[PDB]
C-alpha cells in the first residue's frame, strides 16, 4: 500500500518504527561498561533440546580488541557483522592502527537508514535492519559500549539492555551500576539480572558471556568458566 | 488520505504532505539553539538522554576548520548530508585552495536535498541543521529544513519545544551584535534553557557548545569544557 | 530492472514474505534425519508414488559435495536453486583453499542466500528448509538446519517438511548415547521416525546414509524394507 | 482516483496534478514585472515569517545569466532547481554558440524542462511559477513567464502570487509602453503595497530589481538609493 | 460502457478494447477552447485559426498556434499549449535528422508518420500518458503537390482534403463538408477564404483582421508564411 | 594536446608596488611563419586577476571560455565574494594537472598576475602542472633571455614602482624582439592595480637600434 | 508504481504462488497430450485442438516442435508462450553441442529450461509461463527418458503421463494398462489411442484431431518422425474394432 | 523510467484478460478478408473514411513487407504500423544475413515472437492489431493469421473484423482448394459484401495480389474492373 520510504504523521518512518518492534520479539543481552573493562551477556533461548548450543552466537568477533552482542533477527546482523570485520580491516591495512570503537560503530551504523526500491544500486537493500547491536572494546579512550537502532542512531552506554526484556531490565541496570565498579562484579551484577528476565533456568549451556580487557583481547567464557560465575550468582 | 503515501503527489490544496511530514520529525528532534554576533557564530544543543546510564549524544559534528553544524532529526540522516558537506569542503580546498564560502555551502545542501523530494519512490531528509560559519563575509547562521528552502537567521532554535527559545531569541536580538564571546554563548545558553521541563535544568554532561570565529577556528567542547560557559548562567 | 520491495516489515515487528515462506515448507514433504557417531542417516516421506514415476530424478536428498550432502522440504523448483549454487561454492572452495569444504561452510554460504533474497529488491525468499549432514576434515559428524528466514543452527536430531512438529517431539524423546551407536541402529531410529508422519503406511520414503570411509550410497528400495521389517 | 498521478487524464481531459501544482503558485506572495520601453523592471514581495530572519533570507530575484534576470513565484525549493537548470541551459550556449542566450530561446529550453515532468508518474510538477526578463541592443527589452504546466506566453507586465488579479487590473491602466525604467520603480513598489494584505501576512519586505539599457544589458538588484525613494513615493499613494 | 481493474488510469484494454484512458486526450484537445481549419488547394494549402488574447498584458507576436517545422512546411496546433511546444520540437529535430541523414528535404508524408509513431509510444506504454495535442502540418510535395496531413493523440496521421480541428472540429468538419460537392471547392490562392468563412461560421464571430492567424504555403511560393495582419486584412474585407 | 599548431611566445611579468604589470607580444606561429598578428594572448579573467598565456593559442582559448565563465557563475549569486588571484592559480593548477594524467595536456604555459586585499599576486602554471609564485616571471625563450634581466633589477631592488617597473618590462620586450625568432615588434601591455585590470593597446619597439 | 502492480512474485497467506497456480487451470484446459515410455522407444500423442477445416499445414507438425536430432518434446498450455520456450531449449542443446560436442541428455536439457522457467517466478515482476511440456528423447546412459514439466520449475521423470485437458483421469487410466517393461512399442500405440478416447469429449478420433510422434534408435541412429494421417487411421481402426470384441 | 511489472497476468480461472480484451478490439475492427488460391493469395480489406474529406491515397491498410510478401489487418490503426515496420526489419535482417528473400512461414514466427513480447515484459500492453499475411516461397502460396497474443495460424482462407464469425462461415461454403487466383479475388470481395451497409467503390475498398510475380496491391483502376462482376 506504501513504499519503504515513508514518513508517520509524526513522522517516525514506519519501516525503522516497525523494524524496532521486531527487537522486542528477540532475546534478551546486557552489557556493562566498567573501568577495567566491558562485559557482553545475552540469552541463547533454546527452542528444543536437540538444538546444539554451541551453533549459536550472538557474540561475535569484530577485531582483537573489539567485540559485539546481538538481537532479533540473527540474520540480518550476519551482514553488519561482515562489514565491521571488514571496516576495521581496512582501517588497520590503511593506516597500521587499531580502529577504535567509535569509528566502528558509525561506520557500521551509516549502513542502517539506507535503503530503496528506486535506483539505489544494481544491489540494493529492500528493508531497514531488525537487529540491536551492542559494540564493545577497549580502545586509545578506553573501554566503551555503544548501541545501534535500527534508525542508525548510535549512542554511548555505561550499561544497557536489549531485547525482548529490555524494558524493566535497564531498570534494573541502572540501580546497580556505579563508575567505581569492576569487570568481576559486571560480570556477576549481568547474570543476575538475566536470572530475572530468562523464562527457562539459567546454566551454563543457555548464556553466552564474553569480556573485553584493555591488557587482553576479546574472549569468550567456556563452559568450564560460566560454572564458576553461575555458582556465585 | 491517499495523498500522503507519495512525495510526488500534490494534495488538492497545493501542498505535499510527504515534505511537511518529513518537517515533523525535525520539530520531534532535540533543541538546538545558535546565534552570530558581528564577530563570533555559537552553536548550543542539548544532548538528548535516552536512558539515565547512557552518554546522550553527539550533536554537533566538523564540517571544515571554519564551518560547523547542529543537527536536529534523523541522525544517520544527518551524516549521510554531513559526509556531502564535509566532501564539498574538502572539494574547495583541494581545487581552489581557499575555504568554501558558507553561503555557497548552503546553496549546494538545498540542491541536494531537492532531488529526493521531486522523485518517485525517495524520501525528504528528515533532518534539520544549525550551520555555523566564519566566512570573509562573517558570522553566518544559515538553516536548512526538510523543504530544500533555506533561510539566513540572526538567531535560530530547532527541535523539540524550540518555540519557547525562539521567543527568547526575538526578544534579545537586537543586542547580539554588540555581546563579547563570552557573554554571547550565555544568550544562547538562557535560550535552550527555555526548551526544558520546570524538573530539568542545564548541566555540563547534557551540553555542547560549538563555537566559531575570525581568528579561532571552529572547535566544539565537552562537558568539561562547557564549565566555563555554564559558571554566569 | 525490476527494483521493488516485496519483502518488508509489518506491525509488531513481523515479515509476511519470510513467514509465508516457511508456511510452504510445512507443506512440502516430511524429511528427516539424525547424528550417530560415525554414521549421519537422512530420509524423506514421498506424498504419492503412484508406480509411474522415475525414481532417480525425484530424489530429494541431493550431493553437494563428496563429504556433504543435504536434503530439503518445500518447493522442489527452489530448492534445485540452492542445491546447483551450492555446489559451485564447493568447487570454488576447493580451488582457492585447496581443501574439501567444512559442512559449517557450505550451511551458511546457503543461510547466506536464503537471507540475501529476504531484504534484496524484487525477490522473494526461498520455500525451503534444508537439513545438510557431512563430515569435517578431522571425522566428526555434522547436521544443520536452514529456515527462509536465514538462520541456521546445529542439531543432534531434526525434522522439516510437513507433520514435523510430531517427529521432533518423537526425536527428542527417543534419541540417546544407546540408539546413535550402532550404525544399524542409526539407521532404525530414522524409520521410526518417518513412519509417525507417513499415513499411508508401509515404505513409501527413501532413505540415504553417508558415512566417511567411503562417501554417500543411498539405499535401494530393497534395502530400507529390510530396516523397517526389524522395526514392525 | 484520476488525480493521483500526472500521468492521467481525468474523464474530462484535465490532469490535476498538474492544476494543483498551480494552486501552491497561488499560495506564494505576489511578484511582478514590467516590460518597459527602456527594460524590464521586477518586484516582489517577500514575505518575512519570523523577524529572526535576516534581510536578504529566501531571496526571491535570482540571476541565470548577466544580462537575464528571474523572479519566482511558488514553492522556493522548486524555484531554486529551475534557476540552477536555467543556468546551465544560459551556460552551455554561451560555450556551444559563443553569444549571449536570446531569452526567446532561454525561456523555451526551460519551460521543456518543466513540462518533461508533468508527462511521467515517476516525477512531479514544479510548484513555481516564475518570470524572465532581459535586455539587448539588437532584441530589445523582453518578458516571459513559465507556468508549472510548461507553458512560456510574452507579456508588457504579470502577476503571479496570492492575487493574481488584483495587480493585473494596476498593470493594465500604467501604460508602460511609453515610460521609462526610471519611473516604473516607483509605479511597481506601488501596485505591491496596494495588493498586500495588512490582515493575514503582516511582515514583508520589497525586493526590486531591473535590467535595461542603463545597465548596458546587466540585471542587478535596485541600490538602496533608489529603492529608498520608491518606497518613499509608493507609500504617499497608498494613503 | 464496461470498465475493470486499471484501465481508467494506465493506457490498457478496457473490456471492450477502447483503450478507456487514450480516448481523453482526445476529450483534452477541447481544454484549450480554439478551433483550427485548414484547407487545401490546387496551388496552395491553407490554415487558419483562432488568436484569442485572454489579457490586454498579453504580446501578440509571442502567442502564436502557426509554427515553422522547416522552409516549406507549416504547422498548427490545437490542444494544450504546454503539450503544443513539446510536439513541435520533435518535429522540427525529426525533420532535421531527415536531412541530415537522406539528404533531401522531409515530406509532408513521411514528417506525420514519424510524429504518429512517437505519439504510439506514448500510448502502449503506460508509463507516460499520450500528448493532449494534435498536430496539423502543410507543405508542398514534388509528385504530389499540396498536402495536408493530421496526427492525433492516437497516431492516426491519415490524410485530408480538408482538415478541422478543436472544439468546433465536429461542427465545422459536416459544415465544410457540404464543400466536397463543389469540384475543388473552388481550389485556388483564394481558398483563404474557404478557410476563414468556414471558421467564422461556427463560431459566429465574424473575426477582425488580428482575431485570426493565417499561413499558407504555395507552388510558387514552396516557403512557409504566415501573412500579416495587414494581409489577413484583405481577404476579411473581400468576405 | 599531442602536438600543438598555432603556438604563442614569452610572456613575461613582474610585480611592482600597488599592482603587477605583464605584456605578450601579438602573433601566431605555424611552423616558424607568422600567420595570425592580430591575435591577443592576454586574457582579463575579472576585475582583480589578469591572465597571459605562451604556447598553442587553442587550447588558450579553450581556456578562455571555461575559466572566463566561471568568473560569472560566481558573479550570478553575487553574495560578495569573488574568486582571489591565487584561487584561479589553484584552479588552474589543477586543470592542468588532471589533463596530463589522462596524457591529453594543455600545451600552454600560463602567467596569472592580480591584485587583491593590497597585495600583488604573481604566478606561474606550466603544461606539466608546475606551479609557484615568484616577483617576476617569463615563459618560453624569456626564461633564457629576459628573466636574467629581471632578476638582476629585482635582487638590488626588491620593490619596484609602476613607472620603473614598466620601463623594465619594455626594455626586456626590446631584448626578445632581438634574439627570438618566433618574437614580433607589436605587444600588448596590461596592468592590474586597485582600480582594475587595465589592458593598453598596441605599442612597438620599433626604438631598437641596429647597427650594422 | 506501486499502485498499478498486480504482485505476481510474492507469497499467497497460505504459502501459494498465485501465477503458478492459476497458470496450472491455463493448462487443464489446453490441448490434451499424452506420452508413454517403452522399451525399443517412446511417443507422444496429442489431441489437436484448431480441427477448423480452413486451416492448412504448415511445417512438419503443430504442437511437437522437435527440438533436437535425439530428441523432441510436445507442448500445452498457451500456444505463443510455448515458442519462446522452444527457441530456448534449442539454444540450450545446441549450447551443449557446440562446448562438450556431444549431444545433449535429455535430463539436463529438461533441468536447463526449469531453470529459466523459474527465474519467473521468483524475481523479475514478470508473469511465469503457462506452459506445462513434455520431452521425449534418448541418449547414451539411461536410454530413453520421458519427462514433465510444469509452470512452477519443477520436473520429474515419468514412464506414462498426460498433461493438457482431462489429465486427471487418463493418468488414472495409465495408472492400470500400463506395465513396467512389459511395453512394447506396438503396445504402446495401441494405449495412446485408448486413452484419447474416454479422455476426449468426442465420439471418436477421426486422425485429424491427433498427432502422434515416435522416436526410435535405427542402426545407431535417433530418428524422430510424426506419424502421418494413413498410419493413425490404421490404429484408430485396429482399436475401434477390438472394442467391439471385448464387449 | 518505465514500469517493469507485467501489466498481463493470469486471472482466476486461468485465463490472460489483456489478451482476451485485445481480441474484442480485433472483432470490431474493419474487415480482411484473405484467401489462398492455387497460383496465389488474395488480400481483402474493408477501407471505410468516415467523411468525404479524407484522403484515401493517404494511407494504405495492404502494405508490402519484401518484394514477395504482403498484410493486411483487423483492428486498431496505429498498433499496425509500429508492428509492420519491425516486420519490414526483421525481414531485411535476414536477407542481411542469408541474402535470401525470407520465408513466409519464417516471417509469421519473428513477428508472433514480436507480439508475445508485449504480452509478457513489462509496462506494454499487447498489440490490438491481427494479422492476415501471404507469401510467395517455394513455388508455393502461404496465408497465416497472427493473434495478438502471438499464435500464428496457416488458413486456406479465413476474415476478420467486424462479424468475422458469420464471415467465416461464409468462407467455407464458397472455397475450393483448386481456385485461381482471378476466381479468388471474386470470392474475397463478396465477404466485404456481406456486412458493409453502404454503397462499396473502388475507393471503398483495398485489395492486393501475391503470385510468382510479387506482391502488389491493385490499383484502384484495377479494383473497379474486378467490381463489375
Amino acid at each position: 500500500d506504501r513504499g519503504v520510504n515513508t514518513f508517520s504523521p509524526e513522522g517516525r518512518l514506519f519501516q525503522v518504527e516497525y523494524a524496532i518492534e521486531a527487537i522486542k520479539l528477540g532475546s534478551t543481552a546486557i552489557g556493562i561498561q566498567t573501568s577495567e573493562g566491558v562485559c557482553l551477556a545475552v540469552e541463547k533461548r533454546i527452542t528444543s533440546p536437540l538444538m546444539e548450543p554451541s551453533s549459536i552466537e550472538k557474540i561475535v568477533e569484530i577485531d582483537a580488541h573489539i567485540g559485539c552482542a546481538m538481537s532479533g533477527l540473527i540474520a540480518d546482523a550476519k551482514t553488519l557483522i561482515d562489514k565491521a570485520r571488514v571496516e576495521t580491516q581496512n582501517h588497520w591495512f590503511t593506516y597500521n592502527e587499531t580502529m577504535t570503537v567509535e569509528s566502528v560503530t558509525q561506520a557500521v551504523s551509516n549502513l542502517a537508514l539506507q535503503f530503496g526500491e528506486e535506483d539505489a544500486d544494481p544491489g540494493a537493500m529492500s528493508r531497514p535492519f531488525g537487529v540491536a547491536l551492542l559494540f564493545g572494546g577497549v580502545d586509545e579512550k578506553g573501554p566503551q559500549l555503544f548501541h545501534m537502532d535500527p534508525s542508525g542512531t548510535f549512542v554511548q552506554c555505561d550499561a544497557r539492555a536489549i531485547g525482548s526484556a529490555s524494558e524493566g531490565a535497564q531498570s534494573s541496570l541502572q540501580e546497580v551500576y556505579h563508575k567505581s565498579m569492576t569487570l568481576k562484579e559486571a560480570i556477576k551484577s549481568s547474570l543476575i539480572i538475566l536470572k530475572q528476565v530468562m523464562e527457562e533456568k539459567l546454566n551454563a549451556t543457555n548464556i553466552e558471556l564474553a569480556t573485553v580487557q584493555p591488557g587482553q583481547n576479546f574472549h569468550m567464557f567456556t563452559k568450564e568458566e560460566l560454572e564458576e560465575v553461575i555458582k556465585d550468582i | 488520505n491517499q495523498y500522503d503515501n507519495d512525495v510526488t503527489v500534490w494534495s488538492p490544496q497545493g501542498r505535499i504532505h510527504q515534505i511537511e511530514y518529513a518537517m515533523e520529525a525535525v520539530k520531534q528532534g532535540s533543541a538546538t539553539v545558535g546565534l552570530k554576533s558581528k564577530t563570533h557564530a555559537v552553536l548550543v544543543a542539548l544532548k538528548r538522554a535516552q536512558s539515565e546510564l547512557a552518554a546522550h549524544q553527539k550533536k554537533i559534528l566538523h564540517v571544515d576548520n571554519h564551518i560547523g553544524i547542529s543537527i536536529a532529526g534523523l541522525t544517520a540522516d544527518a551524516r549521510l548530508l554531513c559526509n556531502f558537506m564535509r566532501q564539498e569542503c574538502l572539494d574547495s580546498r583541494f581545487v581552489f585552495d581557499r575555504p568554501l564560502p558558507v553561503s555557497r555551502l548552503v546553496s549546494l545542501i538545498g540542491s541536494k536535498t531537492q532531488i529526493p523530494t521531486q522523485r518517485y519512490g525517495r524520501r525528504p531528509y528528515g533532518v534539520g541543521l544549525l550551520i555555523a560559519g566564519y566566512d570573509d563575509m562573517g558570522p553566518h547562521i544559515f538553516q536548512t529544513c526538510p523543504s530544500a528552502n533555506y533561510f539566513d537567521c540572526r538567531a535560530m532554535s530547532i527541535g523539540a519545544r524550540s518555540q519557547s527559545a525562539r521567543t527568547y531569541l526575538e526578544r534579545h536580538m537586537s543586542e547580539f551584535m554588540e555581546c563579547n564571546l563570552n557573554e554571547l554563548v550565555k544568550h544562547g545558553l538562557r535560550a535552550l534553557r527555555e526548551t526544558l521541563p520546570a524538573e530539568q535544568d542545564l548541566t555540563t554532561k547534557n551540553v555542547s557548545i560549538g563555537i566559531v570565529g575570525k581568528d579561532l577556528e571552529f572547535t566544539i567542547y565537552d562537558d568539561d569544557d562547557v564549565s566555563p560557559f555554564l559558571e554566569g548562567l | 530492472s525490476y527494483d521493488r520491495a516485496i519483502t518488508v516489515f509489518s506491525p509488531d515487528g513481523h515479515l509476511f514474505q519470510v513467514e509465508y515462506a516457511q508456511e510452504a515448507v510445512k507443506k512440502g514433504s516430511t524429511a528427516v534425519g539424525v547424528r550417530g557417531r560415525d554414521i549421519v542417516v537422512l530420509g524423506v516421506e514421498k506424498k504419492s508414488v503412484a508406480k509411474l514415476q522415475d525414481e532417480r530424478t525425484v530424489r530429494k536428498i541431493c550431493a553437494l559435495d563428496d563429504n556433504v550432502c543435504m536434503a530439503f522440504a518445500g518447493l522442489t523448483a527452489d530448492a534445485r536453486i540452492v542445491i546447483n549454487r551450492a555446489r559451485v561454492e564447493c568447487q570454488s572452495h576447493r580451488l582457492t583453499v585447496e581443501d574439501p569444504v567444512t559442512v559449517e561452510y557450505i550451511t551458511r554460504y546457503i543461510a547466506s542466500l536464503k537471507q540475501r533474497y529476504t531484504q534484496s529488491n524484487g525477490r522473494r525468499p526461498f520455500g525451503i528448509s534444508a537439513l545438510i549432514v557431512g563430515f569435517d576434515f578431522d571425522g566428526t559428524p555434522r547436521l544443520y538446519q536452514t529456515d527462509p528466514s536465514g538462520t541456521y543452527h546445529a542439531w543432534k536430531a531434526n525434522a522439516i517438511g510437513r507433520g514435523a512438529k510430531s517427529v521432533r517431539e518423537f526425536l527428542e524423546k527417543n534419541y540417546t548415547d544407546e540408539a546413535i551407536e550402532t550404525d544399524d541402529l542409526t539407521i532404525k531410529l530414522v524409520i521410526k521416525a518417518l513412519l509417525e508422519v507417513v499415513q499411508s503406511g508401509g515404505k513409501n520414503i527413501e532413505l540415504a546414509v553417508m558415512r566417511r570411509d567411503q562417501s554417500l550410497k543411498i539405499l535401494n528400495p530393497e534395502e530400507i524394507e529390510k530396516y523397517v521389517a526389524e522395526i514392525e | 482516483g484520476y488525480d493521483l498521478s500526472a500521468s492521467t487524464f481525468s474523464p474530462d481531459g484535465r490532469v490535476f496534478q498538474v492544476e494543483y501544482a498551480m494552486k501552491a503558485v497561488e499560495n506564494s506572495s505576489t511578484a511582478i514585472g514590467i516590460r518597459c520601453k527602456d527594460g524590464v523592471v521586477f518586484g516582489v514581495e517577500k514575505l518575512v515569517l519570523s523577524k529572526l530572519y535576516e534581510e536578504g533570507s529566501n531571496k526571491r530575484l535570482f540571476n541565470v545569466d548577466r544580462h537575464v534576470g528571474m523572479a519566482v513565484a511558488g514553492l522556493l525549493a522548486d524555484a531554486r532547481s529551475l534557476a540552477d537548470i536555467a543556468r546551465e541551459e544560459a551556460s552551455n550556449f554561451r560555450s556551444n554558440f559563443g553569444y549571449n542566450i536570446p531569452l526567446k530561446h532561454l525561456a523555451d529550453r526551460v519551460a521543456m524542462y518543466v513540462h518533461a515532468y508533468t508527462l511521467y508518474s515517476a516525477v512531479r510538477p514544479f510548484g513555481c511559477s516564475f518570470m524572465l526578463g532581459s535586455y539587448s541592443v539588437n532584441d530589445g527589452a523582453q518578458l516571459y513567464m513559465i507556468d508549472p504546466s510548461g507553458v512560456s506566453y510574452g507579456y508588457w507586465g504579470c502577476a503571479i502570487g496570492k492575487a493574481r488579479q488584483a495587480a493585473k487590473t494596476e498593470i493594465e491602466k500604467l501604460q508602460m509602453k511609453e515610460m521609462t525604467c526610471r519611473d516604473i520603480v516607483k509605479e511597481v513598489a506601488k501596485i505591491i503595497y496596494i495588493v498586500h494584505d495588512e490582515v493575514k501576512d503582516k511582515a514583508f519586505e520589497l525586493e526590486l530589481s531591473w535590467v535595461g539599457e542603463l545597465t548596458n544589458g546587466r540585471h542587478e538588484i535596485v541600490p538602496k538609493d533608489i529603492r529608498e525613494e520608491a518606497e518613499k513615493y509608493a507609500k504617499e499613494s497608498l494613503k | 460502457g464496461s470498465s475493470a481493474g486499471f484501465d481508467r488510469h494506465i493506457t490498457i484494454f478496457s473490456p471492450e478494447g477502447r483503450l478507456y484512458q487514450v480516448e481523453y486526450a482526445f476529450k483534452a484537445i477541447n481544454q484549450g477552447g480554439l478551433t483550427s481549419v485548414a484547407v487545401r488547394g490546387k496551388d496552395c494549402a491553407v490554415i487558419v485559426t483562432q488568436k484569442k488574447v485572454p489579457d490586454k498584458l498579453l504580446d501578440s507576436s509571442t502567442v502564436t498556434h502557426l509554427f515553422k517545422i522547416t522552409e516549406n512546411i507549416g504547422c498548427v496546433m490545437t490542444g494544450m499549449t504546454a503539450d503544443s511546444r513539446s510536439q513541435v520540437q520533435r518535429a522540427r529535430y525529426e525533420a532535421a535528422n531527415w536531412k541530415y541523414k537522406y539528404g533531401y528535404e522531409i515530406p509532408v508524408d513521411m514528417l506525420c508518420k514519424r510524429i504518429a509513431d512517437i505519439s504510439q509510444v506514448y500510448t502502449q506504454n503506460a508509463e507516460m500518458r499520450p500528448l493532449g495535442c494534435c498536430m496539423i502540418l502543410i507543405g508542398i510535395d514534388e509528385e504530389q503537390g499540396p498536402q495536408v496531413y493530421k496526427c492525433d493523440p492516437a497516431g492516426y496521421y491519415c490524410g485530408f482534403k480538408a482538415t478541422a480541428a478543436g472544439v468546433k472540429q465536429t461542427e465545422s468538419t459536416s459544415f465544410l463538408e457540404k464543400k466536397v460537392k463543389k469540384k475543388f471547392d473552388w481550389t485556388f490562392e483564394q481558398t483563404v477564404e474557404t478557410a476563414i468563412t468556414c471558421l467564422s461560421t461556427v463560431l459566429s464571430i465574424d473575426f477582425k483582421p488580428s482575431e485570426i492567424e493565417v499561413g499558407v504555403v504555395t507552388v510558387e511560393n514552396p516557403k512557409f508564411r504566415i501573412l500579416t495582419e495587414a494581409e489577413i486584412d484583405a481577404h476579411l474585407v473581400a468576405l | 594536446t599531442q602536438n600543438p599548431m598555432v603556438t604563442g611566445t614569452s610572456v613575461l611579468g613582474v610585480k611592482f608596488e600597488g599592482g603587477v604589470v605583464i605584456a605578450a607580444d601579438m602573433l601566431g606561429s605555424y611552423g616558424s611563419l607568422a600567420r595570425f598578428r592580430n591575435i591577443s594572448r592576454i586574457m582579463r579573467v575579472n576585475n582583480s586577476t589578469m591572465l597571459g598565456a605562451s604556447g598553442d593559442y587553442a587550447d588558450f582559448q579553450y581556456l578562455k571560455q571555461v575559466l572566463g565563465q566561471m568568473v560569472i557563475d560566481e558573479e550570478l549569486l553575487g553574495d560578495g565574494h569573488s574568486y582571489s588571484p591565487r584561487a584561479i592559480h589553484s584552479w588552474l593548477t589543477r586543470a592542468m594537472y588532471s589533463r596530463r594524467s589522462k596524457m591529453n595536456p594543455l600545451w600552454n604555459t600560463m602567467v596569472i598576475g592580480g591584485y587583491a586585499d593590497g597585495e600583488s599576486f604573481l604566478g606561474y602554471v606550466d603544461m606539466l602542472g608546475v606551479a609557484y609564485e615568484a616577483p617576476s616571471l617569463a615563459t618560453g625563450y624569456g626564461a633564457y633571455l629576459a628573466q636574467p634581466l629581471l632578476r638582476e633589477v629585482l635582487e638590488k631592488q626588491p620593490v619596484l614602482s609602476q613607472t620603473e617597473a614598466r620601463d623594465l618590462v619594455e626594455r626586456c620586450m626590446r631584448v626578445l624582439y632581438y634574439r627570438d625568432a618566433r618574437s614580433y615588434n607589436r605587444f600588448q601591455i596590461a596592468t592590474v592595480t586597485e582600480k582594475g585590470v587595465e589592458i593598453e593597446g598596441p605599442l612597438s619597439t620599433e626604438t631598437n637600434w641596429d647597427i650594422a | 508504481s506501486r499502485r498499478y502492480d498486480s504482485r505476481t512474485t510474492i507469497f499467497s497467506p497460505e504459502g501459494r504462488l498465485y501465477q503458478v497456480e492459476y497458470a496450472m487451470e491455463a493448462i487443464g484446459h489446453a490441448g490434451t497430450c499424452l506420452g508413454i515410455l517403452a522399451n525399443d522407444g517412446v511417443l507422444l500423442a496429442a489431441e489437436r485442438r484448431n480441427i477448423h477445416k480452413l486451416l492448412d499445414e504448415v511445417f512438419f507438425s503443430e504442437k511437437i516442435y522437435k527440438l533436437n536430432e535425439d530428441m523432441a518434446c510436445s507442448v500445452a498450455g498457451i500456444t505463443s508462450d510455448a515458442n519462446v520456450l522452444t527457441n530456448e531449449l534449442r539454444l540450450i542443446a545446441q549450447r551443449y553441442l557446440l562446448q562438450y560436442q556431444e549431444p545433449i541428455p535429455c535430463e539436463q536439457l529438461v533441468t536447463a529450461l526449469c531453470d529459466i522457467k523459474q527465474a519467473y517466478t521468483q524475481f523479475g515482476g514478470k508473469r511465469p509461463f503457462g506452459v506445462s511440456l513434455l520431452y521425449i528423447g534418448w541418449d547414451k546412459h539411461y536410454g530413453f527418458q520421458l519427462y514433465q514439466s510444469d509452470p512452477s520449475g519443477n520436473y520429474g521423470g515419468w514412464k506414462a503421463t498426460c498433461i493438457g485437458n482431462n489429465s486427471a483421469a487418463a493418468v488414472s487410466m495409465l495408472k492400470q494398462d500400463y506395465k513396467e517393461g512389459e511395453m512394447t512399442l506396438k503396445s504402446a500405440l495401441a494405449l495412446a489411442i485408448k486413452v484419447l478416447n474416454k479422455t476426449m469429449d468426442v465420439s471418436k478420433l477421426s486422425a485429424e484431431k491427433v498427432e502422434i510422434a515416435t522416436l526410435t534408435r535405427e542402426n545407431g541412429k535417433t530418428v524422430i518422425r510424426v506419424l502421418k494421417q494413413k498410419e493413425v487411421e490404421q490404429l484408430i481402426k485396429k482399436h475401434e474394432e477390438e472394442e467391439a470384441k471385448a464387449e | 523510467r518505465g514500469y517493469s511489472f507485467s501489466l498481463t497476468t493470469f486471472s482466476p480461472s486461468g485465463k490472460l484478460v489483456q489478451i482476451e480484451y485485445a481480441l474484442a478490439a480485433v472483432a470490431g475492427g474493419a474487415p480482411s478478408v484473405g484467401i489462398k488460391a492455387a497460383n496465389g493469395v488474395v488480400l481483402a480489406t474493408e477501407k471505410k473514411q468516415k467523411s468525404i474529406l479524407y484522403d484515401e491515397r493517404s494511407v494504405h491498410k495492404v502494405e508490402p513487407i519484401t518484394k514477395h510478401i504482403g498484410l493486411v489487418y483487423s483492428g486498431m490503426g496505429p498498433d499496425y504500423r509500429v508492428l509492420v515496420h519491425r516486420a519490414r526489419k526483421l525481414a531485411q535482417q535476414y536477407y542481411l544475413v542469408y541474402q535470401e528473400p525470407i520465408p513466409t512461414a519464417q516471417l509469421v514466427q519473428r513477428v508472433a515472437s514480436v507480439m508475445q513480447e508485449y504480452t509478457q515484459s513489462g509496462g506494454v500492453r499487447p498489440f490490438g492489431v491481427s494479422l492476415l499475411i501471404c507469401g510467395w516461397n517455394e513455388g508455393r502460396p502461404y496465408l497465416f493469421q497472427s493473434d495478438p497474443s502471438g499464435a500464428y495460424f496457416a488458413w486456406k482462407a479465413t476474415a476478420m473484423g467486424k462479424n468475422y464469425v458469420n464471415g467465416k462461415t461464409f468462407l467455407e461454403k464458397r472455397y475450393n482448394e483448386d481456385l485461381e487466383l482471378e476466381d479468388a479475388i471474386h470470392t474475397a470481395i463478396l465477404t466485404l459484401k456481406e456486412s458493409f451497409e453502404g454503397q462499396m467503390t473502388e475507393d471503398n475498398i483495398e485489395v492486393g495480389i501475391c503470385n510468382e510475380a510479387g506482391f502488389r496491391r491493385l490499383t484502384p483502376t484495377e479494383v473497379k474492373d474486378y467490381l463489375a462482376a
